[PDB]
């Protein structure tokens, strides 16, 4: 059977990469 | 020097002053306070009661600079904790930012795009609340141009990033009709040549394919799989990482959805992906392989033809320990679905000895995975009589010691497989 990304990253994350959730604006 | 480091007390005195120009200066001073990188006093700004004032300034249509300054200030409060984002939302910022998307000042619209990205980014409830307030139509209208290249780079990146947060989280996944609304312009962003737009478009696609098979199908039927495979071979690591995550998500679906990934040519990129020096790429590429070797025999055969079995032997032999697991899974699923000829081919590529070496690990879950695989391999060699040759291989590389030392293990599954293995093939 196939293991979805939640079962994948259950014995892997924290540490699995993702895009930026929130972004602070520091320059113009 | 005018608005450099105001005290919160001065900002408050200016914002409460009944002089719109005094309020603008105080709001800019608040924005600069909130923009510094050493611990900006978000909570002090919240406690002073400034958010309702900032939200009110969003509607000052005839003072466009105070719209920008308060938009920027609120953007940076919304960039903090859930509690801080919630303070912005409770001030009614969401409908005021959506009204700003249509502003004739591109820098003000862009700032409303950004603030909505931070709010939607906090989680699925605020994500769906941004959607209920009607943000998707004005966001997508800003991308309704004949050619995205005529838009400013930062503007386009900001729209892409915010759309990807509207695609993002999972309990629950975004509304189906909202996903359908966004996908066509997302497909378009996936063909734009800017590294950051591409990376965030791949992230969006990765979110959308992380769920049940009906969600994978929504994406796959838009035809993006070949473009994802192309992006998979990018030199930019910020692109291959989400591109690979999306591909890996898609091959968790049906055999048919997996086949489009194979049809698209994805297996030719895996020699470099399974040897990639970034260990996360190599972990996710091996996980992706384990869901392909869980496919049909014709799909396992395509893995063989592309020469990927020596690459799995390599990852099993030497890799990050977590990566070696994924390779163990890839092997056990291969052994589960493959023909006998495909299974004995594993032995010809050298799978046995790196499997035995990994029996020395402490993670109980793999002794299971590994012992299952050697069980399946013994079972397939038996249908050609080659049981002895395999038993001496396992004996010569010190794997026999591991298998029998293992039926004094604290697990029913471990030591009933251990001791089973010994009786039919080691006596």
């Amino acid at each position: 059977a196939k293991k979805k990304l939640r079962e994948y990253q259950q014995r892997n994350s924290p540490g699995v990469p993702t895009g930026a959730k929130k972004k602070k604006k520091i320059k113009n | 020097q005018g608005t450099v480091n105001w005290s919160v007390e001065d900002i408050v005195k200016g914002i409460n002053s009944n002089n719109l120009e005094s309020q603008l200066q105080a709001t800019q001073a608040a924005r600069k306070l909130l923009s510094r990188e050493k611990q900006p006093p978000i909570d002090n700004i919240i406690r002073a009661g400034l958010i309702p004032k900032f939200v009110s300034f969003l509607g000052k249509t005839d003072c466009s600079p105070i719209q920008f300054e308060s938009a920027w200030a609120l953007t940076n409060i919304a960039s903090g904790t859930s509690e801080q984002t919630k303070a912005v939302v409770d001030g009614g910022a969401i409908p005021a930012f959506i009204s700003l998307l249509a502003s004739p000042h591109a820098h003000i619209s862009e700032q409303a795009v950004w603030a909505l990205g931070n709010i939607a980014g906090d989680g699925s409830a605020f994500r769906d609340l941004v959607i209920k307030h009607g943000a998707i139509d004005p966001l997508l209208a800003l991308l309704a141009v004949p050619d995205l290249s005529t838009l400013a780079c930062g503007y386009l990146r900001n729209l892409t990033w915010t759309l990807s947060n509207l695609c993002r989280n999972k309990n629950p996944a975004p509304p189906l009709d909202a996903v359908e609304q966004i996908l066509p312009t997302l497909v378009r962003l996936l063909h734009h040549n800017d590294p950051e737009v591409l990376a965030d478009s791949c992230w969006a696609i990765s979110y959308l394919t992380d769920g049940p098979n009906e969600r994978i199908e929504m994406v796959v039927k838009k035809g993006v799989v070949p473009q994802l495979v192309k992006l998979l071979g990018a030199t930019e690591l910020p692109i291959v990482t989400p591109a690979l995550r999306a591909i890996g998500n898609i091959v968790t679906g049906t055999d048919e959805q997996t086949q489009k990934v194979i049809d698209a040519g994805a297996l030719a990129v895996f020699p470099s992906l399974l040897t990639n020096p970034k260990t996360n790429i190599q972990k996710e590429a091996t996980w992706t392989m384990s869901n392909i070797t869980a496919g049909r025999q014709d799909q396992i055969q395509q893995v063989v033809n592309h020469g990927l079995v020596p690459f799995l032997v390599g990852v099993l032999s030497k890799a990050d320990f977590k990566t070696q697991k994924e390779a163990a899974w890839a092997i056990t699923n291969y052994t589960s679905g493959g023909t006998v000829e495909q299974i004995v081919y594993l032995v010809h590529c050298g799978i046995i000895e790196p499997l035995m070496n990994l029996l020395s690990a402490k993670d109980t879950k793999i002794i299971q995975v590994i012992l299952d695989a050697i069980s399946n391999i013994f079972q397939a060699a038996e249908k050609l009589g080659e049981t002895e040759k395999l038993s001496i291989m396992i004996e010569e590389c010190g794997g026999l010691d591991k298998i029998e030392a293992l039926q004094r293990h604290e697990n029913e599954s471990v030591y009933k497989a251990s001791l089973n293995l010994i009786e039919k093939y080691f006596s």
